RNA sequence: GUCCAAAUACUUGACACAUGCUAAUCGAACGUUUAAUUUUGGCUCUUAAUUAAAAGUGGUGUACAGGUGAGUAUAAUAUUUUUUCGCUUAACUUAAAGUGAAGGCAAAUCCUUCAUAUUGCAAAAGGAUAUCUAUAUCCGCUUUAAGAGGAUGAGAAAAGUUUCAGAGAUAGGUAGUUGUUAAGGUCAUGGCUUAACAAGCCAAUAAUUCUCUUAGUCGAAGCUGAAAAGGCUGAUCGACCACAUUGGGAAUGAAAAAAUCC
RNA sequence: GAGUGCGUGCAAUAAGUUUGCUUUUCUGUUAUAAGUAAGUAGACAUAUAGGUUUAGAUGUUAUAAUAGGAUCCUUCGUAUG
């Protein structure tokens, strides 16, 4: 939020929340695709070598 | 573990505790020798008192926990009732020369609300002021120009249950449909024949 | 949810020319469904409308509407609102606004500013200050608006000059200081005097109308005068508490019309501007109008507060007082013999009757 | 940028007898081979096919052997092209019109479709300049109308 | 609307569960896009343990899960009060200390 | 024929059905209606409000879940792999901007319409809670850019796959139909569309069409064989198709995907 | 002789519905006409007053053209014969 990149408080207890769940997508979104990325790299790794 | 919560002057006794949150409780005012039985009964030893239908006993027990939580319904945080009624009045600031604050706050029926102190003018939560001199919200009855009066009532604080309208959606046609044909046949009774 | 408008009391012939030439092509029109009311102003139904005419069932008797020419047959409403208007001359005739004005109100005639002034005027000079605080009262029905800064100024000059007429009686004092209370209440809370015209207005004086210091003078005026009488133990406990207001009104007063300003420099410059805001205080005939009743209330508190020990107030509304008089008498000067103001002022201040 | 090339892919090719030709303009009928697996019997049988082929010159003629090429899309029933003629009908090779290389054939298609792109700039920057000329003149009647009406009250205020 | 949720399984007095993501407006075991893992809700106990202290064995699939919360998937509240648990979410509902 | 647990339980008449239930919810969208309560004017009537109930109006959901197998005889704009793509005005996730003005119904976040929104076409809706001796928030609405999802476009190209019930009859079928030129359309391809020419294209052993009989389809889903691209079934489980007394239909909506509607 | 949840021909046909040498009507643009009804601007004057007069840039009313949507008619069309 252009709110949060300024560095300025939560305005409510809801927006405050709203911060909290939109970070926890933002996190879990990273981890999720670095996460999901590796499997497939060593399972792409395996077949190629045991073809191989 | 099972903390008792102290009365509150709204909430004085049991037999106004289930008075309030409705459900036809008041039934089992009997059932709780004491106001801390009310908070120290488990689901088992409501069941063998004969708290029943387990909709009304579920039903109790969740309330019993808002009460502890201090998750009160509406009025719940009066300080001055008397004989179950509370009068509600409007206090009024100059915010600015130019305008003016006023809160629906909750003070003995006697004492007018410029005498009263900061410490004894409560505020009431979920009443407001429209315009002047007209206090709005559930179950505030007026009593005079910027007074109205709120009674403990049954079922104040329920969660009413959702009714059927002439059987709902599926059988709203028919409901309709039979029941006009019982009117039209009352009628040939009366004139017909 | 009401009754249909009528008009069925009519001292003059006149009158009932212009209030049933209204009815039945301006007003009964908008109690037919929204169809229906197009049809009588088209002409592709004006054959249609010939055989079986429109008709609507009010009290039994159907009222029947045929074709109208919308440019031809249609009536003007500013021009027959003053035919009804200056024939009224007795009660019975005065009641027909509360039905004629509604009656503009659904047909949603944006009616001349200044005809709520008007009104006001014309209706409570002959006696009937009830017929517009009852259309005041009744603003969700009559559309009877207190928007102008006028028609303010002007229903609160006769509330108080009923009271005045009286030598200040405490029967009708009370009663005055009741009315004047309902306005102020009023302009803050009702939400239906609010409008753009309003908020404009508003604007160029800085002050809400319920907060006006010409308004407030008013009642400032009626408590003053309530205090005056005594300052029986009930009529204690009650001369008790008008004094209290007293204090509590010239206090308050005296904290918005700032010092050694006078009616006419009270609002800001642009606010005499413009002949739809304002601009009536500028003739020296409507100032003494409504700088009489307003001089008169300054110094009576003045003197009161003074006894009671009150250094500041007793300086600080002579301070006003003298800066209202001194521009009154201008006014008293400039205006011409014969005016309302000339003699209103004579009678008000000059004591002369 | 804007400019939509073809594909320019080389796919296999099938050598194949052109049985019919002279019907119909720049198509000729070549057959060729096939062999499709039953599995129930464990068995290929042959599965020779009759395609549409895209002779751009008219080169072929009946009974000639040329080799084919998939995935060049000229109609609706016409996906293959002639690459080379193999073994000729009739007359020699050198006594009939040359056949164009892919890179020619596909040469005329980017150019003919980029001339297509040229075309259309053109008929919409004209249609939104016609356009903009309507629009543009009635902004002048409609103000010639409100200068006349506001420049008099200003004049009435000296 | 994605869901992570739990497809009831198993027998009478015998609950198993299947976390999975599926649309919300489909039937609750029918085949869903993915199972992330599987929930156990009667506690468990080690066999030569004599503590005393119980367990739950839920097998879950974080990373793929993390994904799946990250585009916009919209856990009931029982996969909730568990994602908070593992440490994704924050807990909607704690005990009222005062 | 003693007990216990799990699992299964109209295979036939898609035969007819008493009775209670399976889809409702939001008063923080909206006013009506009587009830008391409290205030105005008049001298019980008559104003303006508060409160609670009961019907409604509007929003979303009844496009999910659940039931049945009557009809239905198939190769299809079906489907797998790789390459290249397109669309998406509801809901979900992230963010930005905008949330003004009238009229109709008793009123409205209903209906109609306007201003404004890179150029010029094109939008919106309001409601609610606190603070002070007007400000700031909460829930929405409109638009835009993305992610996810999708029932999405005939997507396209290359190479493949699909055991298509039983019996009988039928040799023609195709008329933008097949191709060329030109133009338009398309992300792109394709008579997809149009004009002008050519007479083609598919099929020849039944392509195409028709009659009769029977049937929901499929899966290591169930039973069975040592085994066969095994056989049989098509309950419970999952997927797909169809149907909601029978027949004939349309609209709404992002999408018919309704036990809806005509 | 009896039946027929069957196909098909012809006539007929509700809901719905294609086309256009059908018919009414609503709305949005464009160009005009009017300004008495409405609504929006400007000028002048009066005073217990708020009248007189003019004007079309935005609205309103009317006509024409044009675009689109609803009506009616036409076509197709269950039952039925
Ligand atoms: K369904
Ligand atoms: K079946
Ligand atoms: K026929
Ligand atoms: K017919
Ligand atoms: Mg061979
Ligand atoms: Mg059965
Ligand atoms: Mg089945
Ligand atoms: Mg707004
Ligand atoms: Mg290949
Ligand atoms: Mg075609
Ligand atoms: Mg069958
Ligand atoms: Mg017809
Ligand atoms: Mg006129
Ligand atoms: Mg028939």
């Amino acid at each position: 939020s252009a709110a949060e990149l300024a560095g300025l408080p939560p305005k409510s207890k809801q927006e405050s929340w709203r911060r909290k769940m939109a970070e926890a997508r933002r996190q879990s979104l990273e981890a999720g695709l670095q996460g999901l990325w590796q499997r497939k790299v060593k399972r792409d790794q395996k077949q190629a070598k045991e073809s191989k | 573990l099972p903390l008792i919560p102290k009365p509150t002057p709204f909430v004085p006794d049991v037999p106004t505790f289930l008075t309030l949150i409705g459900r036809d409780l008041k039934q089992h005012a009997d059932k709780f020798p004491t106001w801390e039985a009310l908070f120290t009964l488990t689901t088992d030893q409501l069941r063998e008192l004969g708290v029943e239908p387990p909709r009304a006993r579920r039903y109790l027990l969740r309330w019993r926990q808002r009460f502890r939580e201090g998750k009160f319904g509406i009025g719940g945080d009066l300080k001055h009732v008397e004989n179950g009624v509370a009068y509600l009045k409007i206090h009024e600031k100059e915010a600015s020369p130019t305008r003016t604050s006023r809160r629906v706050v909750n003070v003995p029926a006697n004492q007018h609300v410029e005498e009263v102190s900061e410490g004894e003018r409560v505020k009431v939560k979920g009443y407001k002021v429209k315009g002047v001199s007209t206090i709005v919200g559930p179950y505030a009855l007026p009593v005079q120009k910027g007074v109205a009066k709120l009674a403990v009532t049954e079922g104040m604080w329920e969660d009413k249950r959702g009714h059927k309208v002439d059987g709902g959606e599926r059988r709203r046609a028919e409901v309709r449909f039979k029941r006009g044909v019982a009117e039209r046949k009352a009628l040939r009774e009366k004139m017909g024949f | 949810t009401y009754p249909v408008v009528s008009f069925n009391k009519t001292s003059s012939p006149e009158l009932k020319e212009a209030l049933e030439t209204l009815r039945e092509k301006v007003i009964l029109p908008t109690y037919l469904p929204p169809e229906l009311r197009q049809k009588i102003f088209n002409k592709k139904y004006e054959k249609e409308l010939a055989h079986d005419p429109v008709t609507i069932q009010i009290d039994g008797q159907p009222q029947r509407f045929s074709y109208i020419n919308m440019l031809t047959d249609m009536p003007n409403t500013p021009k027959n609102i003053r035919a009804a208007l200056l024939s009224m001359k007795n009660g019975g005739d005065f009641a027909n606004l509360s039905g004629l004005l509604e009656g503009m109100h659904r047909a949603n005639r944006k009616l001349p500013y200044w005809l709520s002034a008007q009104i006001v005027r014309k209706a409570c000079k002959a006696g009937h200050l009830q017929l517009i605080l009852n259309m005041v009262r009744d603003v969700k029905r009559t559309g009877f608006t207190l928007e102008r800064h006028e028609t303010v100024n002007e229903l609160l000059f006769w509330i108080q000059r009923f009271a005045w007429k009286s030598d200040y009686s405490e029967p009708e004092t009370r009663k005055a200081l009741r009315e004047v209370q309902e306005i102020l209440d009023a302009l803050e809370g009702d939400e239906r005097h609010m409008s753009k015209d309003r908020k404009r207005q508003q604007a160029l004086t800085r002050f809400p109308y319920h907060r006006d210091p010409q308004f407030l003078a008013a009642r400032l005026n009626l408590t003053a005068e309530l205090a005056a009488r005594r300052a029986t133990s009930e009529q204690q406990l009650n001369s008790a508490n008008d004094v209290k207001n007293l204090v509590k009104y010239a206090e308050q007063l005296v904290r918005l019309w700032p010092a050694d300003k006078a009616l006419l420099d009270m609002y800001t410059d642009e606010a005499y501007v413009a002949r739809v805001d304002l601009r009536y205080l500028i003739k020296p005939q409507v100032h003494l109008r409504y700088a009489s009743f307003t001089l008169q209330a300054l110094k009576n508190a003045a003197k009161i507060v003074g006894q009671l020990g009150h250094g500041p107030l007793a300086a600080q509304l002579i301070n006003r007082a003298a800066a209202v008089e001194a521009e009154s008498q201008l006014a008293y000067a400039k205006v011409d013999d014969g005016m309302a103001g000339q003699k209103i002022y004579e009678m008000v201040v000059g004591g002369k009757k | 940028a804007a400019a939509t090339k073809v594909s320019r892919k080389m796919f296999r090719e099938l050598h194949g007898v052109v049985v019919t030709s002279g019907l119909i303009d720049k198509t000729v009928k070549v057959r060729v081979g096939g062999q499709k697996f039953n599995k129930f019997l464990q068995k290929h049988f042959d599965d020779p096919k009759q395609y549409l082929v895209h002779d751009p010159n008219n080169s072929l003629r009946a009974g000639d052997v040329v080799a084919i090429m998939p995935g060049f899309i000229t109609s609706k029933s016409k996906r293959h092209v002639v690459k080379h003629i193999i073994a000729p009908a009739g007359t020699p090779i050198e006594e009939r019109p040359p056949i164009p290389s892919l890179d020619e054939l596909w040469d005329a298609k980017d150019a003919a479709k980029a001339a297509k792109k040229e075309r259309k700039v053109l008929r919409e920057k004209m249609q939104a300049a016609e356009e903009a000329i309507e629009l543009a003149e009635r902004m002048a009647r409609h103000a010639v109308r409100e200068i006349a009406m506001r420049e008099k009250i200003i004049s009435l205020q000296k | 609307v994605l869901k992570l949720r739990l497809a009831r399984f198993g027998r009478t007095n015998a609950p198993f569960y299947n976390i999975v993501v599926a649309h919300a407006r489909t039937a609750r075991n029918s085949k869903p896009l993915e199972v992330i893992g599987t929930y156990d809700p009667v506690p468990k106990k080690d066999t030569y343990d004599t503590t005393g202290k119980l367990h739950k064995d839920i097998k879950l699939d974080v990373t793929r899960a993390k994904y799946w919360i990250g585009v916009g998937a919209q856990p009931t509240d029982t996969v909730w009060r568990l994602l908070s648990l593992v440490g994704i979410l924050d807990p909607k509902y704690k005990k009222p200390q005062p």
